[PDB]
């Protein structure tokens, strides 16, 4: 949770942390890519029948 | 709604889509310190004969 990583329960901190962009939005589409191709790892490997 | 302001479009395609965030904000603002104390008798000054 990148709001709550950084910033950690304080509300003053995040107006402050949206005047720097889309950084915590690339954060979540990074870790999604690789949580979806985890899964798919394994079917790959087991699911052959 | 909130998943199309998320992806900034109007068409969602199906699957889970990651979106907002959930924490349960507190209420009592349950405060501590020490019984302890001494008190510096003013009144001694503040009373003298
Ligand atoms: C200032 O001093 C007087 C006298 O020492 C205090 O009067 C006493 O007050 C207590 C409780 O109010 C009584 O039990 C005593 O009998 C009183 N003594 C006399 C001689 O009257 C007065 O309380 C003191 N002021 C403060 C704020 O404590």
């Amino acid at each position: 949770d990148c709001t709550m990583y950084i910033c950690g329960d304080s509300t003053e901190c995040s107006n402050l942390l949206l005047q720097y962009g889309s950084f915590c939005t690339q954060l979540k589409r990074a870790l999604t890519g690789i949580a979806v191709e985890q899964d798919k790892n394994t079917q790959e490997v087991f699911a052959q029948v | 709604s909130e998943t199309k302001c998320t992806l900034k479009s109007f068409t969602v395609e199906k699957g889970i889509y990651q979106t907002s965030n959930f924490r349960v904000q507190p209420t009592e603002s349950i405060v501590r310190f020490p019984n302890i104390t001494n008190l510096c008798p003013f009144d001694e000054v503040f009373n003298a004969t």
